[PDB]
């Protein structure tokens, strides 16, 4: 991995160095060609994983997640540049030094063969974020939302240090390859009760699992963009990541061990859906949009089947494109209106037209659409939780309803309708925005010729 | 050129990043040519089977 | 102070922990726990104002006491055993006599009260010395007489200096009293590990101390003593903020700075001897201090506060203070987890 | 070497350099009383140091280029402002007052240092302890609020503390109608418009408060508008002083090097001027204060600790 | 109340750059951001990328499977042999307990 | 006794001077001597060279004996070990080992 | 001469760069003769 | 890289993760018995030294 670790590191000499006004300009060129090189992870195998070294191996899982990171932050550094205009040049520096850091923790974390480095680099992404949140965040409460994220995680990822050590000390080895052969089964008792929430629980307070859920609308309502599409789009799969890895050691008490939280995550996406059709705030809708979304993977991950960690894998990279255009798209009106309130700015088909067509793209991939990633992925949990049990069909379907409904309700208030007569001020799209939409949604399409390579290692 | 150099970091440090992967392999040859699955006789010039 | 009387002083405060370092006879010991006792005193007194007497006064009660209780055990464990080399001791009685009286110089939990009054009465060159060098020496005591310590107890202290210290430092908008309680807290971190490997004492009181005094000679540099003085250093040192930060989330213990490193091995050398509620519950109770210390990074760097007209005079002038060995110090407490395998130095 | 503890162990006594002419002299009095005239000629004749009298520009002089900076970095202070609108909202009177505090302070210890490196004493003009008068003019006129005095209080009482009072106090006293009569005359257009009333809130405090407590600790001259002019007579009654009170007389190399150790380092000097009391007055938001002070690193040869400016001609800065 | 600078209005950059893409005040600056973008993101990453992927030697060997599928069960056929057994493993190698 | 480095750690290979730790030691070292330089307002990349290589040459030295007493004592730790494990053969049986054929493992479905 | 004052730092201080550079050259010569010496015992003691 | 080099590279990090698994169950194993037998150089407590005595003979006989 060191092919993209010490180019992601070089990135940081290179915008510390670069001329005043070509920050942007270097950052964004070179981090794209970094991009491109990823695309070299996908000499995968039908029987063994990529393993590069002690230390990193990548596989059909980390691969697709490893791609989306790296095409993450030329794609922040476009949208971050414009609300940063008026910003001092060393702050700047600063701003894009800690999206780097953010991708080389991010990309170490995907592939880190020992599961004690997976949590160290798990954990290291909390401070890059949480600057990011705080320091350039723009309301009062980015310092409470801070908090809120912060505490949310640490107090789930301590257990799991402990639970991880423990089983270190009683198997001799963290390194997932060694697990894979001498994984034994986990026995009924209280002690092992508590060794798999240890395991577990910090991956459930990231993706979020339902009831652990309320730190996340926070975040992202006082986050600038560049955090919100970090956030959804990769930091929230690290759960579920760590959740499909960690799940192999913790046999067979996952049968009865995940009832508690497939209630949680059936129920509570019909919950979230249908919170989504009252919210006031855009950011705030799509951030529970999110963790409805999210409950499908919890779901998949935990019953354990080819299809379903198939469709796991498919909803997590679609999800990623897909909430991350959706944050671009309500930031765009923001930084035209400077309100996330939704019904603020009606009608804006008829001053934006482009804009309105990345909008529907964006709402038709969000209710997953045929043969989008986002519905191959969503069809594939529903057919795995079908098997599971029969009776899923009934939520799954009425959240399939209640997902379209608050979709096109988004699409529906902010770009139809009659335009607000006072906001004179919706200046024409920028070069800018447009390719930003188009290097979501392209991509996400094209997926759609060839998901094989976003379906993961059960495929 | 001074203005341009800054150019050669990031490609640069693929390069060094891409020789340090290859490093990392010669210290992972002790079942070169040895698995079962893969094991054979060398051919007439092959001093290795893969480096 | 005259200059070379100072150093002498200095030097005499080293000495005294050095003789307790060195010796082998319990006499030794005692004898190097007063002379660095007599020769404290001074520096906590040398801007000679009612709250630095009354500093002086608390803290010498409290060593006196102390040392008053340790040669008590010491006498103790000369008649059930006739001999003074510096080891176990051979009474229980003697034990939790001599554990107790190093509790009460590291003021730890429930003998911590002196601790926050006493660093807040004198100034910050000497609350560095006291809540850093004067660690080491009821620390290496410690180290040698485990054997005969009794486990309830010491881990007793440690888990109470643990609460006390994280919920004392919630109340705190002193900086030296943060300090304190901060100091309080990470003292039972060293003890609860030390029945089960003193190794890993040493390696948190080491990193401890590096931190420490980097946020010590970081709020000397500016001569802020309270958390408003503090937050106006973005408009002065912009370079100090980040470094405050680095530093503060470093002693939160967050990955991937060096004040993890401790914590991390403390909780394995825990669960390698089957101890999982204890070390779990100190890892919860941490999250405490980690409040706090974001609460400085908030009012310090993460945010810019208030400032007043007179600051601009500050601009026109140059940082003048030593700063002595801050930039290595401040590398030090937050790069240093990539070479954790290091701690076996000190085995 | 500079001057520490290791400069003092080798020999740098402050007792060796001065003498019975390591004087520090302090010139008071009332608005156009003539005490820039005296000082200067008392300094001549002694050879002394003269110190003219710290304004809104005394710490750009002591800096940089020397010459004085743009005004937003002085926080647009203005004595031309507090005349043509003493009550403006803007609280300009204490953010004046309160500034030029501060710059007396740090004028005190240059002087002090000066005194005490070179053993040369030095006239000021006014200084810290009698900087009050004005203030308590200002409150007495309505100008500036109770909380402003109430905070000015507070500074003052951590930093004078620290500074040894003047040797000798000379006091030129003019009466207020003359005063006035020499203002009008003077041509300026803004002083013109000061009231009598507080004029004479200023000679009230100077000798209601100043000269009887400086008396109790300094020596203390005074004469009038005529005498003043014979500066000769003036110089004779300084060198025919005693000296027999003060601190002065309790100090010894020891103090004064803990004393020169203070008044050298003039953030330390300025430490408590900026203590975090949020009085509307000379509170500044934080995006103006960030949005001044990037302004202010882009003056010439103010980037970088002076000496590293490549800006201004600086060399060998790889190897310093 | 305080000393603070008032709130900027927000600026138009279409005011002094009609042609603005967004990028950029400065119109130069702004045009080779736009370049790169475009370049390296839709000419290379996407378009290369594209042809990249379409051409992965057979990612995770369906294809070479299918083949081998092919030949098992041609020879199997061919033999008289079942097309594939219940048993992964071969009985006399297995000891059951008991 | 209190030895920093026994004459019998003399036995084992030096580190090299390409040490990866070694090299991050350095690196330390240099970020250390430009946060001297921004605490002191100098210019951060430029000032002081002079200064800026004592700073990764002290960093080094040091690095080099803290490694080299780092590896020594493991190679005690693994040196005493395996003496222990020879002393008392009794406490280390040879496993029985069988092979997963004979081997009963539980199958728990996934359905 | 912009400076109204003398800046400290003014010209740099050519005992301590004689020093640094000294330091830096004699830790350097110190620590390879070191590794040689300790490269050639190591041999010794196993026989290469 | 062709599947020969990834597979057998695979089986040379296998071999190097194995082996130190098992070195650090044994060294639990051996610290386990260490500390509850003191018979190894590890929990080796002092006990005081025996060339401190003096054998010469003494100013009265008894002893
Ligand atoms: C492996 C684990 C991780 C790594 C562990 C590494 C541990 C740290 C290693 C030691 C690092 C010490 C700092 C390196 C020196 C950098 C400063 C420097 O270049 O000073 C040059 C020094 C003066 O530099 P300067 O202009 O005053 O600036 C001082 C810095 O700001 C700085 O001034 P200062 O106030 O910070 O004081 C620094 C120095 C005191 O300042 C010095 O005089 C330099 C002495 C550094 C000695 C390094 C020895 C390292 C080898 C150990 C054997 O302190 C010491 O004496 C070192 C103990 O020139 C010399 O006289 C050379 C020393 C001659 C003997
Ligand atoms: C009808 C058009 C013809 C056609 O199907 O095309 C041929 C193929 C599909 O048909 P095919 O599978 O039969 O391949 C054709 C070539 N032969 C015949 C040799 C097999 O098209 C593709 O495969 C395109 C796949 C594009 C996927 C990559 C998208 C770009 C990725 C950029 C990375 C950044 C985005 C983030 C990615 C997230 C992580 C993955
Ligand atoms: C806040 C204040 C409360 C602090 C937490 C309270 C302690 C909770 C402890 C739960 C019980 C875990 C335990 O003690 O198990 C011990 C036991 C060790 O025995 P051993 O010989 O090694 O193996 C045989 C098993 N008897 O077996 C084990 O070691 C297995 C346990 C593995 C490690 C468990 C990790 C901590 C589990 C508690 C947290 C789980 C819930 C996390 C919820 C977070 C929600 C955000
Ligand atoms: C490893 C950690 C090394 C820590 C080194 C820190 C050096 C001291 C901090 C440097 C800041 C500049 C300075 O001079 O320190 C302040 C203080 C001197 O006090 P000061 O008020 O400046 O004036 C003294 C005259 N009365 O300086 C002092 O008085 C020294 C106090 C610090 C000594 C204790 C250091 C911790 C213990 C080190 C052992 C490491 C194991
Ligand atoms: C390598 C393996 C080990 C891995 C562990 C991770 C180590 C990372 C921590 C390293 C130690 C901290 C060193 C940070 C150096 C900071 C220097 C810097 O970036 O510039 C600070 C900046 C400069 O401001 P100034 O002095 O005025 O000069 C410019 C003139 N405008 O000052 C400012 O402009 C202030 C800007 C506002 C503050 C924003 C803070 C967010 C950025 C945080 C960066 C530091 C990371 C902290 C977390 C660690
Ligand atoms: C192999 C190469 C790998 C490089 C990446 C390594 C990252 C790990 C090391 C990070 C640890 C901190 C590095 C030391 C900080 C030195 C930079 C600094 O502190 O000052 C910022 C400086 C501001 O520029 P200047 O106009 O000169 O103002 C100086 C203010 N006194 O900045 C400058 O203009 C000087 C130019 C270099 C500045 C680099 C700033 C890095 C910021 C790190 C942020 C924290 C890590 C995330
Ligand atoms: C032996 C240990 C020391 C190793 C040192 C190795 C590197 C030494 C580099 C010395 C030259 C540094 O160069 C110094 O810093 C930067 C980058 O050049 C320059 O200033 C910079 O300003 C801005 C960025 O802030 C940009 O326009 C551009 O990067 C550059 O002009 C200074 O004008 C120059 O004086
Ligand atoms: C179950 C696993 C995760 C559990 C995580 C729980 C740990 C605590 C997380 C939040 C920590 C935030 O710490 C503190 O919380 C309170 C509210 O809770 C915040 O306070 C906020 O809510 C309170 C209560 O309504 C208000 O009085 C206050 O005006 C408001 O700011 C504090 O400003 C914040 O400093
Ligand atoms: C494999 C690595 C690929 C990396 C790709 C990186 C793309 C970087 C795009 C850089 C954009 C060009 O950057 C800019 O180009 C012109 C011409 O060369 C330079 O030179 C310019 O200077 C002045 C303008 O002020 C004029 O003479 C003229 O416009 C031009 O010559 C600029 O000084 C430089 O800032
Ligand atoms: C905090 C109080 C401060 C004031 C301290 C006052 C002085 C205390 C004097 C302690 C001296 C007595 O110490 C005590 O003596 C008795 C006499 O055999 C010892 O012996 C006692 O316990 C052990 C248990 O195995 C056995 O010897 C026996 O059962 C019993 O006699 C104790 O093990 C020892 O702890
Ligand atoms: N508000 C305020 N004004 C001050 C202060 N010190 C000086 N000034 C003003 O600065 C101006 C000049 O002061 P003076 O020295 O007394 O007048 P001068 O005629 O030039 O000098 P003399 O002839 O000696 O009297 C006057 O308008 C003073 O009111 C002060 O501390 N506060
Ligand atoms: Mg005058």
């Amino acid at each position: 991995m060191l092919k993209y670790i010490i180019p992601t590191i070089m990135l940081m000499p290179l915008t510390w160095l670069s001329k005043n006004n070509m920050i942007w300009v270097n950052s964004t060129a070179h981090s794209l060609l970094i991009s491109f090189t990823s695309l070299l992870l996908m000499n995968q195998f039908g029987d063994n994983s990529l393993n590069f070294s002690l230390l990193f191996f990548s596989d059909s899982l980390s691969t697709p997640l490893l791609i989306l990171t790296m095409w993450l932050l030329p794609l922040m550094l476009m949208a971050s540049q414009h609300h940063l205009s008026k910003e001092n040049l060393t702050r700047k520096k600063l701003f894009i030094t800690m999206l780097i850091s953010l991708q080389l923790f991010l990309i170490m974390t995907f592939t880190a063969m020992e599961l004690i480095l997976f949590y160290i680099l798990f954990e290291a992404t909390l401070v890059p974020t949480l600057i990011i949140i705080t320091r350039w965040g723009n309301q009062t409460e980015r310092l409470n939302a801070g908090l809120y994220f912060l505490f949310y995680t640490l107090a789930g990822s301590l257990p799991l240090l402990v639970a991880l050590i423990y089983i270190q000390n009683t198997v001799g080895s963290l390194n997932f390859l060694m697990l894979q052969y001498w994984v034994q089964p986990v026995h009924n008792s209280w002690s092992n009760v508590f060794m798999w929430l240890a395991c577990m629980m910090a991956f459930m307070v990231k993706m979020p699992l339902y009831g652990l859920h309320l730190w996340l609308p926070k975040a992202h309502v006082e986050a600038p963009i560049a955090g919100s599409m970090v956030l959804a789009a990769v930091l929230l799969k690290l759960g579920g990541y760590g959740m499909l890895r960690i799940t192999l050691i913790l046999n067979p008490m996952t049968d009865f061990m995940a009832y508690p939280f497939i209630m949680l995550s059936l129920w509570g996406m019909i919950m979230t859906s249908s919170i989504c059709l009252r919210q006031t705030d855009l950011k705030s809708l799509i951030a529970y949009s999110s963790v409805s979304h999210m409950a499908l993977v919890i779901v998949a991950i935990l019953i354990q089947t080819p299809w379903s960690y198939m469709g796991a894998t498919a909803l997590m990279i679609a999800h990623g494109l897909t909430s991350s255009m959706l944050f671009c798209l309500a930031n765009s009106n923001y930084e035209r209106i400077h309100s996330r309130t939704m019904i603020l700015a009606r009608g804006l088909q008829t001053l934006l037209p482009l804009m309105a067509t990345w909008w529907l793209l964006a709402s038709l991939t969000n209710l997953a659409l045929p043969p989008t990633i986002n519905l191959i992925g969503e069809l594939f949990v529903v057919m795995s939780t079908f098997s599971w049990s029969n009776i899923t069909i009934i939520l799954m379907g009425v959240n399939m309803v209640i997902t379209a409904l608050y979709s096109l309700y988004m699409l529906i208030m902010t770009q139809r309708g009659k335009y607000t007569y006072h906001i004179n001020n919706i200046s024409p799209s920028f070069t800018r925005e447009n390719a930003l939409m188009s290097l979501h949604i392209l991509p996400l399409l094209l997926l759609t010729l060839n998901p094989k390579i976003i379906l993961g290692p059960l495929y | 050129v001074r203005d341009h150099w800054v150019h050669v970091l990031v490609p640069m440090g693929f390069v060094f990043g891409y020789y340090l992967d290859r490093k990392n392999d010669e210290k992972l040859t002790a079942f070169r040519n040895k698995s079962l699955l893969y094991k054979r006789e060398l051919k007439p010039n092959e001093e290795v089977t893969w480096k | 102070m005259n200059p070379i009387i100072f150093i002498i002083i200095l030097l005499t405060i080293m000495l005294g922990t050095i003789i307790v370092m060195i010796s082998s006879h319990w006499l030794l010991v005692w004898i190097g726990f007063e002379m660095n006792m007599l020769a404290i005193i001074p520096i906590m007194m040398k801007n000679h104002n009612p709250r630095a007497t009354e500093a002086s006064t608390k803290y010498f009660l409290t060593q006196s006491t102390a040392s008053m209780l340790l040669m008590m055990a010491v006498i103790i464990n000369l008649m059930f055993s006739g001999q003074w080399t510096v080891m176990k001791l051979f009474n229980p009685m003697a034990s939790m006599l001599m554990t107790m009286a190093l509790a009460m110089k590291l003021g730890m939990a429930p003998f911590h009260f002196w601790v926050p009054e006493v660093t807040q009465g004198i100034p910050l060159s000497s609350g560095l010395i006291l809540l850093t060098w004067q660690k080491l020496a009821p620390m290496s005591v410690l180290y040698q007489i485990f054997p005969s310590i009794n486990l309830n107890l010491i881990l007793t202290l440690s888990v109470l200096s643990i609460l006390i210290g994280g919920w004392g430092g919630l109340n705190q908008t002193q900086l030296r009293k943060i300090m304190a309680y901060s100091s309080i807290a990470h003292m039972g971190w060293m003890t609860a590990v030390l029945p089960y490997n003193p190794t890993m004492t040493l390696l948190n009181l080491i990193i401890y101390i590096i931190m420490t005094s980097t946020m010590f000679t970081m709020f000397m540099a500016n001569s802020t003593t309270t958390t408003l003085s503090l937050s106006h250093t973005w408009n002065k040192t912009p370079i100090m903020t980040v470094l405050i930060l680095a530093t503060l989330l470093s002693m939160g213990g967050l990955p991937p700075l060096s004040g993890f490193m401790p914590k991390w091995m403390i909780i394995q050398e825990m669960t390698k001897n089957n101890s999982i509620i204890l070390p779990t519950f100190m890892a919860i109770t941490a999250l405490l201090n980690l409040y706090f210390y974001m609460r400085l990074t908030y009012s310090t760097t993460l945010t810019m506060f208030p400032s007043t007209n007179n600051m601009k005079m500050k601009w026109q002038f140059p940082l003048m203070k030593k700063m002595t060995f801050l930039p290595t110090m401040v590398v030090l407490s937050t790069m240093m987890l990539p070479l954790t395998p290091m701690l076996s130095v000190l085995e | 070497l500079q001057y520490g503890p290791l400069a003092y162990i080798l020999g740098e006594k402050a007792t060796k350099k001065m003498t019975e002419k390591s004087k520090l002299i302090t010139v008071d009095g009332n608005i156009c009383s003539g005490k820039s005239k005296l000082a200067k000629e008392i300094a001549e004749k002694l050879g002394l140091k003269h110190f003219p009298e710290a304004g809104i520009h005394y710490v750009d002089s002591t800096t940089g280029d020397g010459k004085p900076l743009p005004v937003q970095f002085s926080g647009n202070c203005s004595l031309e402002k507090f005349y043509d609108d003493p009550k403006s909202n803007d609280g300009n009177s204490y953010r004046l007052q309160a500034w030029l505090y501060a710059s007396r302070l740090l004028q005190y210890a240059d002087a002090l240092e000066h005194l005490l490196s070179t053993g040369q004493g030095v006239v000021l003009e006014r200084s810290i302890y009698s900087d009050f008068v004005f203030l308590e003019a200002m409150y007495r006129q309505g100008f500036i609020r109770k909380q402003c005095v109430d905070h000015y209080n507070q500074v003052k009482k951590v930093t004078i503390c620290e500074y040894l009072p003047p040797h000798v106090v000379v006091y030129v006293d003019v009466p207020v109608p003359e005063v006035q009569s020499r203002i009008q005359k003077k041509g300026n257009p803004h002083e013109m418009k000061i009231t009598s009333a507080y004029l004479q809130d200023i000679e009230n405090a100077y000798k209601g408060t100043f000269l009887p407590e400086m008396s109790e600790k300094c020596e203390v001259l005074q004469y009038s508008a005529w005498e003043a002019q014979d500066a000769e007579k003036v110089v004779e009654d300084i060198e025919y002083l005693k000296y027999d009170k003060g601190p002065w007389l309790d100090q010894n190399d020891r103090k004064l090097h803990k004393l020169r150790m203070l008044v050298q380092d003039k953030l330390e000097v300025l430490n408590y001027t900026s203590i975090p009391v949020f009085l509307p007055e000379v509170t500044v938001g934080a995006h103006q204060s960030d949005q001044v002070f990037q302004e202010f690193t882009e003056l010439p040869g103010r980037k970088y600790r002076a000496g590293y400016n490549e800006d201004v001609g600086d060399k060998w800065i790889w190897l310093k | 109340r305080w000393q603070e600078d008032p709130e900027p209005e927000d600026e138009n950059l279409y005011e002094k750059n009609p042609d603005s893409h967004g990028y950029d005040k400065d119109p130069a600056v702004d045009i080779w951001n736009m370049r790169v973008v475009f370049f390296f993101g839709f000419s290379i990453v996407l378009v290369l990328g594209s042809t990249f992927v379409a051409y992965l030697p057979d990612y995770r060997m369906q294809e070479w499977a299918r083949r081998e599928a092919e030949r098992l069960v041609k020879y199997r056929e061919a033999h008289g042999l079942p097309i594939m057994e219940s048993n992964c493993f071969d009985p006399s190698k297995i000891q059951l307990p008991e | 006794t209190f030895q920093f480095l026994p004459d019998e750690a003399r036995s084992l290979p030096p580190p090299k001077l390409t040490d990866p730790r070694l090299a991050f030691v350095g690196f330390l070292g240099y970020c250390s001597g430009l946060i001297d330089n921004a605490i002191r307002r100098r210019p951060v990349l430029l000032a002081g060279l002079h200064r800026q290589l004592l700073y990764i040459t002290s960093f080094v030295f040091v690095g080099y004996y803290l490694l080299k007493r780092q590896d020594y004592m493991y190679a005690v730790r693994d040196h005493d070990m395996f003496s222990y494990i020879k002393s008392h053969p009794e406490d280390f049986p040879e496993k029985d080992k069988k092979t997963y054929g004979e081997v009963f493992e539980e199958f728990h479905p996934v359905r | 001469k912009f400076y109204i004052q003398e800046p400290p730092h003014g010209s740099p201080n050519w005992l301590k760069v004689g020093l640094t550079l000294g330091t830096s050259v004699f830790l350097w010569i110190y620590l390879i003769k070191q590794h040689n010496e300790d490269v050639l015992e190591y041999k010794r003691r196993n026989g290469l | 890289d062709g599947p020969e080099k990834n597979y057998e590279r695979t089986m040379a990090i296998l071999q190097i993760e194995a082996e130190k698994a098992e070195l650090r169950l044994k060294e639990l194993e051996v610290r386990r018995l260490m500390r509850a037998r003191g018979d190894g150089p590890w929990f080796h407590y002092p006990t005081i030294d025996k060339e401190l005595i003096d054998h010469s003979p003494k100013a009265t006989p008894d002893n």
